[PDB]
RNA sequence: ACGGAAGGGCACCACCAGGAGUGGAGCCUGCGGCUUAAUUUGACUCAACACGGGGAAACUCACCAGGUCCAGACACAAUAAGGAUUGACAGAUUGAGAGCUCUUUCUUGAUUUUGUGGGUGGUGGUGCAUGGCCGUUCUUAGUUGGUGGAGUGAUUUGUCUGCUUAAUUGCGAUAACGAACGAGACCUUAACCUACUAAAUAGUGGUGCUAGCAUUUGCUGGUUAUCCACUUCUUAGAGGGACUAUCGGUUUCAAGCCGAUGGAAGUUUGAGGCAAUAACAGGUCUGUGAUGCCCUUAGACGUUCUGGGCCGCACGCGCGCUACACUGACGGAGCCAGCGAGUCUAACCUUGGCCGAGAGGUCUUGGUAAUCUUGUGAAACUCCGUCGUGCUGGGGAUAGAGCAUUGUAAUUAUUGCUCUUCAACGAGGAAUUCCUAGUAAGCGCAAGUCAUCAGCUUGCGUUGAUUACGUCCCUGCCCUUUGUACACACC
């Protein structure tokens, strides 16, 4: 069950919302960005958020998404 | 309890002096640390002293912790025929 | 001595347990709240944390003497190999044990269960605590047993932050009728913490950007 | 004029890894604060003391076993050092909970 | 809240497909039944019965036959310094070298005695008076509040038809919008780190040194200091790493799931720890000096001592252990783990050398431990033979005799050893438990218990399949819809 939790998708939401002059479609740069931008008390969590904000990122780059 | 007044002397002297007693819940122990009597003698003499409100009694982990009280000092005084303002652990010892 | 450090550490632990026990029993009327044992050169330092150190000291240092003599005599220590200090606990309303013994001593004064509990939780909140809940189990004035939860604020119950934030005390108030169980819970503010993880593994805070004024063709600046 | 080259092995041992490592690296760096000869903090395999119990006070119920574990951590550091600097390294670097022991040893 | 009402789901404590079995056999072991001076007791569907850490020779111990002691605080009163009161040699006696009792008569010195009141102790009662703890619902996903909408209202909406996940997990529809508890996060561990810090308690390379075979240069060992060097293996600190990634199928191009690639690892990475609100007259006063009340308290239901008993056997049931053999027994030989654990005011873990068929003994030793036992040279297992389907050399119950060890004590045989005795059991009725990958099952250790006693247990590693990768047929459980005259809620 790889269904990302609510705080994850909510966080990815806020990120892509207020930091599109940054990020890309690469998990690495997104993750490192995530560290130099948000205080995520966990590596695993931050990487969850980064991977998902990455999927949302690559999915806005073909046609926008709700929220 | 039934004990010779000699061991009563050992006990009451020891308490009036050291101001504090300790004794494990273990009868049949022949003899006690510091005091020269059968452990029982101490425990029961202390039940006596503690019921008439002269000492304070506590337990925890199989050990009778005996505090002394102020009327207890009055009565250790009375029982050891020594003047008012005698001894007890009411002195600053060395400098500790 | 000449022990296996397994048994040394274990024995150290059991020593602590018996210690906190004895102090708890002996210093209830003084709002005792825990100890720590310190192995140093020359002496070994037991440090008390009651709320009433002016009385724990005793008549010009007579009672702390009684207790030091006690511990000494019991655990077999040479007169000076052990010393007991008694320094007050900062914010008595953040260590569970203190509030536990508190409400207990409230109900030994016959105050309304609701009144005592609600006043306890109110105090705990007012002492800048993230949350607090006091469960009261047992039989009381009635016949069949009952229980009462009293929560206020924020607490979590699951995971590692259990060990990190919340304090859980369980004190058995004994009355003429039967007995009651005073369970006390205090969630202390993560933001403070001083030492250790200062925010919940949940809390992911995003920082807010700033307006930028682009336009106006490039140019450069020579220093 | 005291001061003579003694071989030493100070062993730290405790259950709180943060303070143990604290006093460990503090010791190694405060002893290397002055070019002293040494074999730095050697880590002994972490000891795990287990206790396997029944959760129940009595007998009834599913057979739920609860497992407890406490952890011993032992470091040992070797220093080649005189007499003063040793009493100096023993007086300070004291930690409430960390068991420190200072052995001469050379045969 | 409940239903012998309707519709969906969930699940190896459910099916399916198979696996290994259990149920039949001997024995071990618990429960019942009986027996008994006593055969102490709680627990009886899942959620009682290899459970109370319950492997009882004494003790434990609660039971039975018996003998002691008070360890009955304290207050009042009473007795009494012409003596209130304790002890005892011997004997009578008694299981007993108990002055328990008595014979006789020394001693002791206000410690006690008697009496009342009051205490105290109690594995005595009440878990249906309670604390606490635990088990079960639950191998579950539920609880709540702010602004707002509907209602006089208690309340409702949020918190929902669908879809998707292990998840009130998401997506999505949408009078709701955004949230907190719980799930998730987190923790802990097993997986990766020729990247960092290092280590005669870990280990490698080189060399001093030396043995063997080669002798051409070698190959194979020794040398807890002969130095030098390294940190890949080992150890543990700090960091890295995965976020179901990349590509691509399928689906309201949504959550997601499916496949190939890559990767230490892509079933919540594998396995655990914690874990909401609420419920039960679940269990536990036989863990507690946690406790209310009741009962007992000197011919004790207090404790202690001797002896016995929980093991008593026509039979019912449960967890099991060893088997019926030829993918085997026997016998030589090959030989590899991982989790542990160990002695101070002591005899714990024991290498080595001899004595012995064996069990064991005896003399030394290392080790408070990564340093010694120990590389725990474990067992299954692999290899060479013997036996050859014959209740056989499979099987080892039953039983006689002899040596040893634990322990004050081994008879009703604690355990271990050798000789002989050579049962039932020829794959097992209806029935029924567990299980989806290093899993099942086979194999053995360590640890708990422990003086001596594992056929139990908690972990650990060793060899390593078959069959799903689904469903709602049996079962159990959730969810709505529905009824209700229940609400201490179908007991």
């Amino acid at each position: 069950g790889r269904v990302r939790t609510k705080t994850v998708k909510r966080a990815s939401k806020a990120l892509i919302e207020r930091y599109y002059p940054k990020l890309t479609l690469d998990f690495q740069t997104n993750k490192r960005l995530c560290d130099e931008i948000a205080t995520i008390q966990s590596k695993r969590l931050r990487n969850k958020i980064a991977g998902y904000t990455t999927h949302l990122m690559k999915r806005i780059q073909k046609g926008p998404v709700r929220g | 309890m039934l004990m010779p007044k000699e061991d009563r002397n050992k006990i009451h002297q020891y308490l009036f002096q050291e101001g504090v007693v300790v004794a494990k819940k273990d009868f049949n122990q022949a003899k006690h640390e510091e005091i020269d009597t059968k452990n029982l003698y101490v425990i029961k003499a202390l039940q006596s002293l503690t019921s008439k409100g002269y000492v304070k009694t506590q337990f925890s982990w199989q050990y009778y912790y005996y505090t002394l009280t102020e009327e207890g000092v009055e009565y250790l005084r009375e029982y050891l025929n020594l003047p008012x303002x005698x001894x007890x652990x009411x002195x600053x010892x060395x400098x500790x | 001595a000449l022990i296996s450090k397994k048994r040394k550490l274990v024995a150290d632990g059991v020593f602590y347990a018996e210690l906190n026990e004895f102090f708890t029993r002996e210093l209830a009327e003084e709002g005792y709240s825990g100890v720590e044992v310190r192995v140093t050169p020359t002496k070994t330092e037991v440090i008390i944390r009651a709320t009433r150190t002016q009385d724990v000291l005793g008549e010009n240092g007579r009672r702390i003497n009684e207790l030091t003599l006690l511990v000494q005599k019991r655990f077999k220590y040479a007169p000076g190999t052990i010393v007991l200090y008694a320094e007050r606990v900062q914010d008595r309303g953040l260590s569970a044990v203190a509030q536990a013994e508190s409400m207990k001593f409230k109900l030994l004064n016959g105050l309304a269960i609701r009144r005592a509990a609600y006043g306890v939780v109110r105090y705990v909140m007012e002492s800048g605590a993230k949350g607090c809940e006091v469960v009261v189990s047992g039989k009381l004035r009635a016949a069949r047993a009952k229980a009462m939860k009293f929560a206020d604020g924020f607490l979590i119950h699951s995971g590692q932050p259990v060990n990190d934030f919340i304090d859980t005390a369980t004190r058995h108030v004994l009355m003429r009728q039967g007995v009651l169980g005073i369970k006390v819970k205090i969630m202390r503010d993560p933001a403070k913490s001083r030492t250790g993880p200062k925010a919940l593994p949940d809390a992911v805070t995003i920082i807010e950007p700033k307006e930028e004024e682009p336009i106006l063709a490039p140019s450069v600046k020579d220093y | 004029q005291q001061q003579q080259i003694i071989k030493i092995r100070i062993t730290l041992t405790s259950t709180k890894v943060k303070q143990l490592e604290n006093v460990s690296s503090n010791i190694v760096k405060n002893a290397e604060q002055h070019n002293l000869v040494k074999k730095g903090p050697v880590r002994l395999p972490t000891k795990v003391l287990k206790i396997s119990t029944r959760k129940t006070p009595n007998g009834e119920g599913s057979k739920t076993w609860e497992t407890y574990e406490m952890r011993i951590h032992k470091r040992y550091i070797d220093l080649e050092a005189p007499v003063q600097i040793v009493k100096r390294i023993t007086q300070i670097t004291i930690e409430p909970g960390v068991d420190v022991e200072v052995v001469v040893a050379s045969n």
